């Protein structure tokens, strides 16, 4: 074969330096910047195809190795010391590295220093600096709403967290922290010191056009407001209830396709090409890329005071998880903070239904593999649902005996493939319209009744996959009715 | 609902 | 099924003036107590005929009455019954638009048709041909601008080029076999589309939000859009005019006109309760104008309030790109016109088809449905008692066919017993084919075998007495085929592949 030979296809976002990432290509001789990449990059490589190398912040990448779709990277111990160790820290997963460390990414308040000499160095001001600006017909503060990435360091001020160093049961979404956080944000767009529907675009057009005073944003953003030539500061962002704003740190990764063949071309590229102080000039020239993670060209560019507060509100933020998860968290949050924003939801609903959003698969993958394990042989919620599952799924596979046998006859299993395809069917024959609590144990009891079978016909290793496909079928098709019943923990209630 | 399991066409009850 | 009673769940779509129509809800459960849901959910119009088909779903759906010939036909829709009154209340086209098989199965509400919106300040005289858009384009680059940026992404905004020096989905007589998307005049729309973006005048990849983004933050000249779009042009503060679309070879573009429509849901128990939301809170100035205040719905079906509005220079050029367009047909295919249309100005834009290829394949996506019917139901009604590929086709599902009802028969005879068909009440539950390729691999084989069951239940239709339903279980069969395999049937040469793939196992 899918991916071509002798040649290298980048896939990096456009709001970094892809036409320096290109000036790079110039010199080692196919740099894209594909929309949702990070969404069609997991999908495409599974089938083979998709970019030789992908650029993306570490989030992403534990996902994508979880699932087999990067290259186990292998550099020499000279080039691990060229690089920050917390940069390697940050690009590995299961004790591999992934992917190649590029910069350190974090927001910055950027202010404007002719409307704003001495910018705020709290939230709680904002409202009252914002009716003084109203009068001159321009505003205190404008960023992008619309991704959680921007309005997170506010919700994780008072008390917010992805992950414990990482549980994947700890999660802090629903905290009174959260709630602080959140509520803030909805009060000044209640208050019209901010409009709901301000997203990238909006925020950077009022910033550069000089109509907003504040503007929250990372270093790649630097570079048009260099050419707006409004005189612009970049400093610590605002602290909430006297807590520092607590901004995720990103650091920007290329991972190599397992499906390249051309691995080796593409650790050339990145190695002895891109990760050199000529190399990443090309690229922070285009757009600034922050802290480097090449410690030579990060001793040059150290001097920025830009890059110095970028790094500070680094200090006062926490790095993202790589873990596969991180993805379910942020599209929760994604609808959380929109959902409360717009008025959709009440923050507390809005929260609410993040913390489930985040947790629902660890959560379903745990509890359902468990049960299809012990049979054929979020710890609080895992273990009293487990429990429950235990009395009533023995109960439901006792009274559906006679047709589970006839399906059991009908749907026998050879592969993994097979198992995938029994998944994609169940779903169809035990929901036939209405998503209820009966059903999805049902169809969970029906998943043990085969795990049984599997364990009686010697396919044992088939079990992980058939409670992997089960999972996966279930939270695909149910997700909003399981996070609208307040997930597992509705499960335990409902059978009490 | 009428399923296709392998070449076999199937009430799946 | 599961659609809850004493309250009222509407589904429109989120370009549409939802918060305006939540605020007649706010009035309605004012008066009448009964509580008003108005959603926007994602891909409603392809979520509303999966659950409304298992009785759950919203009271109301809100959608251009292009999509409720397709849910009318599956029974998901609420017959509207109006006095003569409230009919002669609203515009005669406008419920032509909304009547299926001389039904009325919806309430139209306002007339859209997209007109070319313009920056006044950038281009105070805005061309009148597309051909002049190239050099416009090289005059405004310039000055770090471009002339024109729409929504390539969707089919509804790339058609009014396409219709203009020759094109249609399907001919007024509705001819089903009759489809418009592979002549000349199509493919010179298309062509001129696709010369626009490798002359980098335009990019494939501009969908809804780059093109509304330039407009406003003022990085465009020219945008195509419906009065939905209005609003946040408003706040935007650029000066804009909305006018007649370009001319393309000195022929008028054709916009799709689209009536927004509101459906009842065949299994809402408040039937009555929507009708009242509709015909007397909705659908009368003051509720129109609450709407029509969040986003402009355009020339609405209400005389009276159209009477109002007309004034709106943008509503006489929505209407005057309307006289130049056609009406969208509702018959049950529009859906399969629009999906393979879709992907054909996608493949063309994006160069992964030629124009000529690209529009080849949605020719045959569009006929696939009325020829599969034709195929299937001729079997069906020949097994129980024209064209080239079709005459070769039936040729062959009768050898084939008659053959794989002969090997299967006791097979065949337990399914039917267990699907316990003795009556027209006991026929209606064709749900069962919906999920037939589920594990989701698509054959010949498995296709000639689904047809094959079908032809079976055919002939103990007959036995039942009850011929009559014959016609609607090859429908459904035609259904499921083409909804969920159109990709694959297009890519193996649709009909022609079939009688191949068989014709070889005969005779090798
Ligand atoms: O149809 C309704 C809806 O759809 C559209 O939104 C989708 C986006 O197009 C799509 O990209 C998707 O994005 C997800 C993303 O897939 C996921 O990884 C996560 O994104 C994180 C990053 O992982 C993380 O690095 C950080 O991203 C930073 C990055 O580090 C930084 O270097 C720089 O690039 O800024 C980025 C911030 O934008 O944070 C984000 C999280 O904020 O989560 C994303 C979701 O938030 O998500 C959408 C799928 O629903 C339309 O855009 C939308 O308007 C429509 O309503
Ligand atoms: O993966 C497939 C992609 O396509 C899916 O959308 C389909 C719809 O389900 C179909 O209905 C059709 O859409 C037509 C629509 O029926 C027609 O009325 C018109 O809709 C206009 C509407 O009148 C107007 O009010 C305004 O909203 O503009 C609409 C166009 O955006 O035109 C549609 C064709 O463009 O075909 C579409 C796709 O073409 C699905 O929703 C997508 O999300 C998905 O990515």
């Amino acid at each position: 074969g899918k991916i071509e030979e002798g040649k290298l296809v980048i896939w990096i976002n456009g709001d970094k330096g892809y036409n320096g990432l290109a000036e790079v290509g110039k010199k080692f001789e196919t740099v894209e910047h594909p929309d949702k990449l990070e969404e069609k990059f997991p999908q495409v490589a599974a089938t083979g195809d998709g970019p030789d190398i992908i650029f993306w912040a570490h989030d992403r990448f534990g996902g994508y190795a979880q699932s087999g779709l990067l290259a186990e990277i292998t550099p020499d111990k000279a080039f691990q010391d060229k690089l920050y160790p917390f940069t390697w820290d940050a690009v590995r997963y299961n004790g591999k590295l992934i992917a190649y460390p590029i910069a350190v990414e974090a927001l910055s308040l950027i202010y404007n220093k002719d409307l704003l000499p001495n910018p705020p160095k709290t939230w709680e001001e904002i409202p009252a600096l914002d009716k003084e600006l109203k009068a001159k017909g321009k505003s205190a503060l404008m960023f992008n709403l619309q991704e959680p990435y921007f309005t997170w360091p506010l919700i994780a001020a008072d008390g917010g967290y992805a992950f414990k160093y990482y549980d994947i049961k700890d999660v802090g979404v629903d905290n009174a922290g959260a709630k602080a956080g959140l509520t803030f944000l909805v009060d000044l767009i209640k208050n019209k010191h901010m409009n709901a529907d301000t997203d990238y675009s909006i925020a950077e057009a009022a910033f550069n056009k000089g109509e907003t005073a504040m503007t929250i944003n990372g270093p790649w953003a630097w570079s048009n407001i260099d050419t707006s030539a409004v005189n612009y500061g970049v400093t610590v962002l605002p602290t909430f209830k006297g807590q520092p704003s607590k901004p995720f740190v990103g650091v920007l990764s290329a991972g190599i396709n397992a499906a390249s063949p051309n691995k080796e071309l593409a650790k050339e590229f990145l190695e002895n090409y891109l990760l050199t102080d000529e190399g990443l000039e090309a690229v922070n020239k285009d757009k600034p890329l922050g802290a480097v993670a090449l410690k030579s060209y990060e001793e040059e560019l150290a001097k920025d005071p830009r890059i110095a507060a970028t790094m500070e509100n680094a200090q006062k933020g926490e790095i993202m998880p790589n873990i596969p998860q991180m993805s379910a968290f942020w599209y929760a949050v994604r609808t959380a903070v929109i959902n409360a924003a717009s008025g959709r939801q009440t923050v507390d609903e809005a929260l609410k239904d993040a913390q489930t959003g985040s947790e629902l698969y660890r959560q379903s993958l745990e509890i359902i593999s468990r049960y299809l394990r012990e049979q054929a042989t979020s710890g609080a919620t895992s273990r009293k649902a487990l429990e429950t599952l235990r009395r009533v799924g023995d109960g439901v596979q006792r009274n559906h005996e006679t047709a589970f046998q006839g399906m059991l006859r009908k749907l026998d299993i050879k592969n993994e493939d097979d198992v995938k395809s029994l998944s994609r069917v169940m779903i169809h024959v035990f929901s036939d319209g209405v998503t209820n609590w009966g059903r999805i144990v049902t169809l969970i009891s029906f998943g043990a009744f085969v795990a049984k079978h599997l364990k009686t016909i010697n396919q044992e290793s088939c079990i992980e996959p058939l409670a992997e496909s089960i999972t996966d079928v279930l939270v695909r098709t149910k997700r909003d009715w399981l996070v609208k019943q307040r997930g597992w923990d509705g499960f335990v209630e409902f059978f009490h | 609902y009428l399923l296709f399991w392998r070449d076999e066409l199937i009430l799946l009850x």
